[PDB]
C-alpha cells in the first residue's frame, strides 16, 4: 500500500525537511494534503503521472518532485512558518473521477526550538483493585506514560502476546506534567477492563507499549543522560488469583 | 441509421529535441468537429464543425484539460514502450490509441471500443464485452496484467456504455441539418479510347455523405473484377466524398456493362450505362 | 466529450 | 470548485438517526465518495458513487443519496452506535482533470449509553511494587461532568468510553494521581458513589 | 518496425471547368509514420498558401491527410503534388489528371 514518513517528527528554524511518500500500487496519481482543524483537507501539490506535478490550493513554501512513479517526496522549506501540521500523502490510479484516493497514515511535524528537554516516556501498569473484582466482577488495568517530550507517543496494549483493543480506551490528549510552563513534559493514561476470571487467571500476561518518537541516530548529543531516541518503552503485568 | 462518435490520439517522439508531437481529433460519423494540436499556437481544443460552436466556454475548457492529460499518459508511455521493446533512446516512435461507441438506427448503445498501438501495430485492446483485454504480444501482456489488476476497463465501460452515448445522440440532435442529413451521390460516367479496339469507361460518384458506398461493375448482369480499377473513398474538402471505378472494355460493347451505384441517400440503386 | 485521463501502459 | 457540509459538529445519542449534508458547487456530471477518519486511524473510502442508483449502500449500514438536481449527497445511517463517532468528509470530482476536492469535514459525537451505571472509586498499585498509585473513577454516567484538577501537583484525566464488546457492555473512566503526601482516592474527584 | 507507403490522389472538389474557381486536393493515405511532406505546384513551383486537414489514421493504424489550397483551372497550367516520406528513395510528382 501507502507509506510515508513516521507518524511524528520535528524540525528547527532555518531546517528542510523533506517528508518522504511511497506506493506499490502501480498508482499514477499522488497527492500531498495538509490537515488543519476547521478547513479539512487542503491540497498541497498533487502529481497526475510521472515527471508531472501542479501545484495545489497552498503550495506556497512546498516544494515536490516526481523522477519516479513510486516515490513523491514532499519538501518543506523555512519559507513554511507553520509550528505545527498534519502532512497526509495520498495516491490513486489515475486523476480520474471514477478512482478513490487511498491515504496514508499521515505524518505531525512539530516545530521544536530547543533539543535538550526531550525525554522519553516511563512506563508502568496499575493492577486492578480487589474492590472493583468484589463489586463488578470486572478488572480495569490502568497504564501511565510519563515525563516525555514532545507528546509524540503511541499506546498499546498486548495481552499474551496479542495486540487488543476491545476494552480499551486512550486519553485523546496528554496532560501536562507542570501546565503553567511552555516546555512542560507529558503524561498520558489508558484503561484496559478485562473480567474479573480473566486477570484471576496467573497464565495471562499483560503488557503496556509506547511507542516514542524522538531523536534519530544520526542527531548529535552532548550531554549527561542518555540520548533520547526513538524507542519503545513497556511495562508488565500478570494475573493475580 | 447507426452513428458513431470516434476520438483518435497520435503522439510521436521527437527525442533530444523536446516534447513528442500530440494530435488530437474527434469524429462523429464521418464529420470532425474537434481537434487538439501540439504545435499549434493556441494549445487549445478548437471546434471545427458549426453545431460544436453551441457548447460554451466551460466545453472547451473541460476538453482542453482533459486532451492534455491524454498526451501526458502518452508521453510515458513512449518512455515505457521504449524499455519494453529494449530500443535506444534516440530513435523516433509513435503512440496511437482510438476509442469511441456506436449506435442503431434507434440510437441505443450497440458496441463500444478501445484500442492502442505501438509504431503502427496492434498493443492491446478492449474487447467486446468491454471487461477484458486483448494483449498483442509479450510486451503487451505486461500491460493486459496491469491494466486487469486495477480495473481499469469498469471505468472505460462506464465510458462507452454511459457518456459516449449521452453525448453522440446530444450532438446528433444540435447537429440535425448536418449529421442527420443524407447526401447521394451524383454520378457521371466518361470514355476514353485507350486504342482502336479498347476503350476505358470510368463511373464517377461525387459529393456524398456519408463515406460508405459501394461501386460495382457488370457485363450482362454479371459482377466484373478483371481490367476494373478502383480508387479509395477521398474527402472533397467540403464535407462530402468522392470515389470512381474504372474498367477497360473492347470498342463496340461498351454497351454491354453497368455501373451500380449504393448510398444510403439513394432511394432506389443506380445503373449507370455508356449508350 | 472525450473521456477522462487514461492509465499508462 | 467547493464542497458544503453544512453541520460542522453533530452530537447525538445512541439509536439516533445520522444525516450529514453535502453540496457541492460544480455544474457538470460527478463522482462523489464519503470518507471516514477513526479517531487514530488513517482516512478511508466509507462509500462512492461509481455510476447507476442514485441511493448507495455502504459499509456499517450507511447510506448515500445522490441527487444530481439538487447537487446534493447527504450521508445517512437510520440508528448510530458508538463507534461511529468519527470524522465524516464529503469529496466530489469534476471530471475535467482536476484533483479530487473534499469538504470541510464533519464531527460526530454519539453519547455513549450506559445501562448500569455504578460510580465508584478505586485505588490501584503499581505491578513493579513501588508504592505508587493511581486513582480510578469509572462507571458513572454519561451525563456526569470530570473537572478538571484545581491544583498543579494533582493530574485528573477526561472521562474515557471503553467498550468490552464481548459482553456488550461500555463504561466511563477518568483517571487521577499525585505526588503529595495529602493526596487520597476519597477526595481525588470531589470536583466533579461506591467508596470501599 | 513497419513503415507503409503513401497513396497519393490528386484531384479537384469540384469537376474542373475552365476560368471557374476551384480548390485543388492532394489526399495522402495509408502510410506509416506520420512524418510526411506535401506541396501544391503550379508549372512546377510551389502553391504558397496551402491548408491541410488534422492527422487522423484508419483502422489499420495508417495515416491520412488532405492537402488543399484555392486555385483557378485553366487550358495551359500544369498543377501537381509533390510528396516525400521515409518510404520513398525520391519525392514523388503526381500530376493532376482532370479524370482521376
Amino acid at each position: 500500500g501507502i507509506t510515508q514518513s513516521p507518524k511524528y517528527l520535528f524540525r528547527k528554524e532555518g531546517q528542510n525537511v523533506t517528508l518522504s511518500c511511497e506506493q506499490n500500487l502501480n498508482h499514477d496519481a499522488m497527492y500531498w494534503y495538509r490537515q488543519d482543524p476547521g478547513q479539512g483537507l487542503r491540497l498541497i501539490y498533487y502529481s497526475q503521472i510521472v515527471n508531472d506535478f501542479q501545484k495545489g490550493d497552498i503550495a506556497e513554501g512546498y516544494s515536490v518532485s516526481r523522477e519516479k512513479k513510486e516515490s513523491f517526496p514532499l519538501t518543506v522549506t523555512s519559507a513554511q512558518k507553520n509550528p505545527t501540521a498534519f502532512y497526509l500523502c495520498a495516491s490513486s490510479i489515475t486523476l480520474s473521477s471514477y478512482n478513490e484516493q487511498f491515504f496514508g497514515p499521515g505524518t505531525r511535524l512539530t516545530v521544536l526550538e530547543d533539543l535538550k528537554n526531550v525525554f522519553p516516556p516511563e512506563v508502568a501498569v496499575f493492577e486492578p483493585s480487589e474492590a472493583e473484582i468484589s463489586h463488578t466482577q470486572k478488572a480495569t488495568l490502568v497504564c501511565l506514560a510519563t515525563g516525555f517530550y514532545p507528546d509524540h507517543v503511541e499506546l498499546s496494549w498486548w495481552v499474551n502476546g496479542k495486540e487488543v483493543h476491545s476494552g480499551v480506551c486512550t486519553d485523546p490528549q496528554p496532560l501536562k506534567e507542570q501546565p503553567a510552563l511552555n516546555d512542560s513534559r507529558y503524561a498520558l493514561s489508558s484503561r484496559l477492563r478485562v473480567s474479573a476470571t480473566f486477570w484471576q487467571d496467573p497464565r495471562n500476561h499483560f503488557r503496556c507499549q509506547v511507542q516514542f518518537y524522538g531523536l534519530s541516530e544520526n542527531d548529535e548529543w552532548t550531554q549527561d543522560r542518555a540520548k533520547p531516541v526513538t524507542q519503545i518503552v513497556s511495562a508488565e503485568a500478570w494475573g493475580r488469583a | 441509421g447507426s452513428h458513431s462518435m470516434r476520438y483518435f490520439f497520435t503522439s510521436v517522439s521527437r527525442p533530444g529535441r523536446g516534447e513528442p508531437r500530440f494530435i488530437a481529433v474527434g469524429y462523429v460519423d464521418d464529420t470532425q468537429f474537434v481537434r487538439f494540436d501540439s504545435d499549434a499556437a493556441s494549445q487549445r481544443m478548437e471546434p471545427r464543425a458549426p453545431w460544436i460552436e453551441q457548447e460554451g466556454p466551460e466545453y472547451w475548457d473541460g476538453e482542453t484539460r482533459k486532451v492534455k492529460a491524454h498526451s501526458q499518459t502518452h508521453r510515458v508511455d513512449l518512455g515505457t514502450l521504449r524499455g519494453y521493446y529494449n530500443q535506444s533512446e534516440a530513435g523516433s516512435h509513435t503512440v496511437q490509441r482510438m476509442y469511441g461507441c456506436d449506435v442503431g438506427s434507434d440510437w441505443r448503445f450497440l458496441r463500444g471500443y478501445h484500442q492502442y498501438a505501438y509504431d503502427g501495430k496492434d498493443y492491446i485492446a478492449l474487447k467486446e464485452d468491454l471487461r477484458s483485454w486483448t494483449a498483442a504480444d509479450m510486451a503487451a501482456q505486461t500491460t493486459k496484467h496491469k491494466w486487469e489488476a486495477a480495473h481499469v476497463a469498469e471505468q472505460l465501460r462506464a465510458y462507452l456504455e454511459g457518456t459516449c452515448v449521452e453525448w453522440l445522440r446530444r450532438y446528433l440532435e444540435n447537429g440535425k441539418e448536418t449529421l442527420q442529413r443524407t447526401d447521394a451521390p451524383k454520378t457521371h460516367m466518361t470514355h476514353h479510347a485507350v486504342s482502336d479496339h479498347e476503350a476505358t469507361l470510368r463511373c464517377w460518384a461525387l459529393s456524398f455523405y456519408p463515406a460508405e458506398i459501394t461501386l460495382t461493375w457488370q457485363r450482362d448482369g454479371e459482377d466484373q473484377t478483371q481490367d476494373t480499377e478502383l480508387v479509395e473513398t477521398r474527402p472533397a474538402g467540403d464535407g462530402t466524398f468522392q470515389k470512381w471505378a474504372a474498367v477497360v472494355v473492347p470498342s463496340g460493347q461498351e454497351q454491354r456493362y453497368t455501373c451500380h451505384v449504393q448510398h444510403e441517400g439513394l432511394p432506389k440503386p443506380l445503373t449507370l450505362r455508356w449508350e | 466529450i472525450m473521456d477522462q485521463v487514461p492509465f499508462s501502459v | 470548485q467547493s464542497v458544503s457540509q453544512h453541520n460542522h459538529h453533530v452530537i447525538l445519542s445512541e439509536a439516533a438517526s445520522l444525516e450529514l449534508g453535502c453540496n457541492y458547487s460544480y455544474g457538470g456530471t460527478v463522482n462523489l465518495f464519503w470518507y471516514v477518519q477513526y479517531p487514530g486511524q488513517h482516512l478511508q473510502l466509507l462509500l462512492k458513487y461509481f455510476s447507476g442508483d442514485p441511493l448507495v449502500k455502504g459499509i456499517k449500514g450507511f447510506e448515500a443519496e445522490f441527487i444530481k438536481s439538487k447537487f446534493s449527497f447527504n450521508l445517512r445511517k437510520p440508528s448510530v452506535q458508538w463507534s461511529d463517532t468519527a470524522e465524516y468528509f464529503c469529496a466530489v470530482n469534476a471530471r475535467r482533470n482536476t484533483p479530487l476536492v473534499f469538504g470541510k469535514g464533519t464531527r460526530l459525537s454519539v453519547i455513549a449509553n450506559i445501562q448500569n451505571p455504578d460510580p465508584a472509586v478505586y485505588q490501584l498499585r503499581d505491578s513493579k511494587s513501588s508504592d505508587k498509585s493511581v486513582c480510578l473513577f469509572t462507571d458513572f454516567d454519561s451525563q456526569t461532568n470530570v473537572s478538571q484538577s484545581k491544583d498543579s501537583d494533582v493530574y485528573i484525566t477526561d472521562k474515557c468510553v471503553l467498550d468490552m464488546r464481548s459482553m456488550d457492555f461500555k463504561s466511563n473512566s477518568a483517571v487521577a494521581w499525585s505526588n503529595k503526601s495529602d493526596f487520597a482516592c476519597a477526595n481525588a474527584f470531589n470536583n466533579s458513589t461506591f467508596f470501599p | 518496425m513497419i513503415q507503409r507507403t503513401p497513396k497519393i490522389q490528386v484531384y479537384s472538389r469540384h469537376p474542373a471547368e475552365n476560368g471557374k474557381s476551384n480548390f485543388l486536393n492532394c489526399y495522402v493515405s495509408g502510410f506509416h509514420p506520420s512524418d510526411i511532406e506535401v506541396d501544391l505546384l503550379k508549372n512546377g513551383e510551389r502553391i504558397e498558401k496551402v491548408e491541410h486537414s488534422d492527422l487522423s489514421f484508419s483502422k489499420d493504424w495508417s495515416f491520412y491527410l488532405l492537402y488543399y489550397t484555392e486555385f483557378t483551372p485553366t487550358e495551359k497550367d500544369e498543377y501537381a503534388c509533390r510528396v516525400n516520406h521515409v518510404t520513398l528513395s525520391q519525392p514523388k510528382i503526381v500530376k493532376w489528371d482532370r479524370d482521376m
